[PDB]
């Protein structure tokens, strides 16, 4: 599921490429952490939070790249 | 994820290369005399995996190096080969090899024959659900009877750590700082948007719009996590308590046990005689009874944060035959969902076991060899 990709971005951000970073919907990712499924201990929730912010961070950096190359091309 | 194979060399009594026959995914039991090499095997696994061995000063490193007459050793390594059928390890291999090499001036991990930091290793292990937090994957008799005799204050400290509040706080501080690191990049794209091939503008502004909704969702997430951080200790208490009572009733059929708060500490009240308001405080139980109850609590906590394998070094030492059989029956049940590697001197755990290993100390070194159920039972009696 999507919590799995979040789990990967928390601990092993290497095996995570642009394709997951762009495909990922943070709003639904976050929503599946907030709302049930199998209820999580606080420790796992903290990992998933760091994973969500990790992807948010990558999404922001990728947008920074496609900008600093489209403002240098036009 | 389970331990498929262990290779040891130069490590305490395992002076010479020691290639242990592949383990069962269920319950492996190891037998041998005092001084044969059983705890040394478990220390070899902990040397690779346990957070507490991750940093060592020279004085502790050389205590790991084999010492004795004959060939002097200068380096040691332990290698664990993980079976990765369930794909819990974020590496696309059926088998994952993790090796730690120790010398007086060297200390290096090799993940699948390639160098990795200590941080790589502990991140890898948490990826697969094997925390540097919950340190109950490995249990020792000294851990059990230390828990048998611990005060109520110790048990509350224990409960805090399984609640996870400390690491949650570290992840949040990590998250927030990384949030600040994006607010500067978000500023150098939103301010940078002034300039703007007409379609790519709308497609990029779509993605700016996406970072704006995600910022809001992240802020929402941080609120719900900060509110449950203050419910964690009470919620895990509730969870471990229920687990503890169910475990004890499986161990001691008509018995009853509960945890009680006080927040100052966590007490235990127990009745072996059968829910008859015969609730004794932990400290007034017998020696064996404290050790069974300590074990039930460990089993309850392992249930709050399960691991793919368990190492038990002499857990039934203080236990009589009735309570040993109960521990064995429980282990047989748990061993269908998790790997077990145990050592014992009594026959009850042997009934629970799918593979048997014998440890011998001969010619100044330890040896570990596959044996039969008959030989294990014969040794034990
Ligand atoms: N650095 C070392 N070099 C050589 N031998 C060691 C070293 N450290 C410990 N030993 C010895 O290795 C032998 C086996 O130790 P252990 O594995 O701890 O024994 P054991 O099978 O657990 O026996 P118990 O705990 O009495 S049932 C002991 O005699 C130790 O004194
Ligand atoms: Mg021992």
């Amino acid at each position: 599921g999507p919590l799995a990709k979040i789990w990967l971005a928390a601990h092993w951000d290497k095996k995570l490429t642009k394709a997951h970073v762009f495909e990922c919907n943070l709003e639904s990712s976050v929503e599946s952490i907030i709302s049930p499924k199998v209820k999580m201990a606080l420790r796992t929730s903290g990992h998933l939070l760091l994973g969500v912010v990790r992807i948010y961070h990558r999404k922001a950096k990728y947008l920074l790249a496609d900008c600093n190359e489209a403002f240098i091309k036009i | 994820m389970y331990i498929k194979q262990v290779i040891i060399q130069g490590f305490r009594s395992y002076r010479d290369q020691t290639i242990v026959d592949p383990f069962s995914s269920k319950h492996n039991v190891i037998v041998g005399r005092n001084g044969s090499g059983k705890s040394n095997f478990f220390y070899a696994i902990q040397f690779v995996l346990s957070d507490e061995f991750s940093h060592l000063r020279p004085e502790q490193r050389l205590a790991l190096l084999h010492e004795g007459t004959g060939p002097r050793v200068i380096s040691a390594f332990v290698e664990i080969i993980f079976d990765n059928s369930d794909n819990r390890l974020p590496i696309d291999k059926e088998e994952v090899s993790l090796r730690r090499v120790i010398g007086a001036k060297k200390d290096q991990y090799f993940l699948d024959k390639k160098m990795v930091t200590k941080n790589d290793v502990m991140n890898l292990l948490e990826s697969a659900g094997f925390s540097r937090s919950n340190p109950y994957y490995i249990v020792k008799q000294g851990k059990i009877n230390q828990m048998a005799t611990a005060p109520d204050s110790q048990r509350l400290k224990l409960l805090r750590e399984v609640a996870g509040t400390r690491v949650y706080d570290e992840r949040k501080e990590e998250s927030i700082s990384l949030m600040k690191e994006t607010e500067g990049k978000r500023e150098k794209i939103n301010e940078l948007l002034k300039y703007i091939f007409s379609e790519q503008k709308e497609k990029l502004i779509k993605r700016q719009e996406e970072l704006d909704r995600g910022y809001k969702s992240i802020m929402e997430l941080m609120n719900v996590l900060e509110l449950r951080k203050y419910e964690a200790i009470q919620l895990t208490f509730k969870q471990v308590s229920k687990n503890f009572s169910e475990v004890f009733q499986k161990l001691v059929p008509g018995g009853k046990a509960t945890l009680v708060m006080k927040f100052t500490g966590v007490g235990i009240r127990v009745s072996f005689t059968g829910k008859q308001g015969e609730m004794r405080e932990m400290q007034q139980l017998s020696g064996g009874q404290k050790s069974l109850v300590a074990l039930a609590l460990i089993f309850a906590i392992q249930k709050c944060d399960p691991a793919p394998f368990y190492l038990f070094d002499q857990i039934d030492q203080a236990l009589d035959a009735q309570h040993r059989k109960a521990v064995s029956d429980m282990i047989m049940e748990l061993a269908v969902h998790a790997q077990f590697i145990t050592t014992t001197f009594r026959p009850e755990l042997l009934e629970s076991a799918d593979k048997f290993y014998g440890v011998k100390f001969r010619n100044k070194v330890s040896h570990i060899d596959v044996i039969t159920a008959e030989m294990a039972k014969d040794f034990v009696e």
